[PDB]
């Protein structure tokens, strides 16, 4: 019984609602999805048959992360409700970076490590979101905390080569572009590259198939040299010469980030 | 110059 336990607000795009839990008005998010538009299913440790974007969400909701976490589901007969959390106040990165064109550097390193340990939780839970972008992150205004949403697109991490892609083409490596095939963890580091370039220069590198497989990387603002060497070795052509997420969070852009509160009160408030 | 979203 959903329609009797949750209040439903407004759309919040597309379909996600604004929610209240009537049982103790807890905000929440009410996502629906058709089924006759899931292409991924996948099986629950109860044998139940649910679209993969369920089985991913269970796998990364478990305890404290910066995941938007899934607290509910419910199934219909042409298409699954799923429960998540909402944070209020909050800004997706898209919006943010486009009213207030590239961020400071300091503001950037802190947005960028929060991703990295919010990805590193996904793949530690055994899940690759592969549409890692500014408008698949939100941020809470008042804690300084960021938050991934959208694994409509993610899958299962294996360590063999995946020949399937639905995520966003302009965050999508060159191998992908030039072979249709990708490894996971060096596909994301790709994807986390070019959303740090976005987040200093105010937009993403490439736009059209020729700039993501020419591997040269104009910075049109203003760029530390460390700041630039980190994203130029994420953007590598070869995805064994890009950095794993330890030497990333290991080079020397990345030593002495804020705290979310220092970020928040710093920066957002 | 002009930035844009990206659908999936
Ligand atoms: O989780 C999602 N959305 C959200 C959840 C919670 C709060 C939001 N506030 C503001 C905007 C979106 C929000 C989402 C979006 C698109 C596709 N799949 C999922």
């Amino acid at each position: 019984p959903l329609e009797s336990q949750y209040q439903v607000g407004p759309l919040l795009g597309s379909s996600v609602y604004s929610g209240i839990r009537v049982s103790d008005n807890l905000p929440v998010a009410i996502k629906h999805v058709e089924k006759d538009r899931i292409s991924d299913w996948g099986e629950l440790p109860n044998g139940t048959r649910v679209p993969m974007e369920v089985v991913l969400l269970k796998k990364v909701s478990s305890g404290f992360s910066g995941v938007i976490r899934l607290l509910d589901w419910f199934e219909r007969p042409d298409s699954f409700v799923l429960i998540l959390e909402r944070p209020e106040p909050v800004q997706d990165l898209f919006d943010f970076i486009t009213e207030r064109g590239a961020l400071q550097e300091e503001l950037a390193r802190s947005f960028f490590w929060q991703v990295l340990e919010a990805v590193r939780h996904c793949h530690n839970c055994g899940v690759l979101h592969r549409d890692i972008k500014d408008e698949n992150i939100l941020i809470d205004l008042n804690r300084g905390e960021l938050k991934l949403i959208d694994f409509g697109s993610g899958a299962l991490l294996k360590d063999t080569v995946y020949t399937d892609f639905d995520g966003t083409r302009v965050y999508s490596p060159p191998e992908w572009i030039r072979y249709h095939r990708y490894h996971g963890r060096s596909a994301a580091v790709w994807s986390l590259g070019i959303l740090l370039y976005d987040m200093v220069c105010g937009d993403i590198p490439f736009e059209h198939d020729e700039e993501i497989i020419g591997g040269q990387v104009f910075f049109r603002q203003r760029v530390s040299s460390e700041c630039q060497h980190l994203i130029r070795w994420c953007l590598a052509l070869r995805p064994s010469d890009r950095p794993t997420f330890e030497e990333i969070q290991n080079h020397p852009w990345m030593q002495d980030v804020l705290l979310p509160q220092e970020t928040a009160e710093i920066h957002l408030h | 110059r002009k930035r844009r979203r990206h659908p999936s």
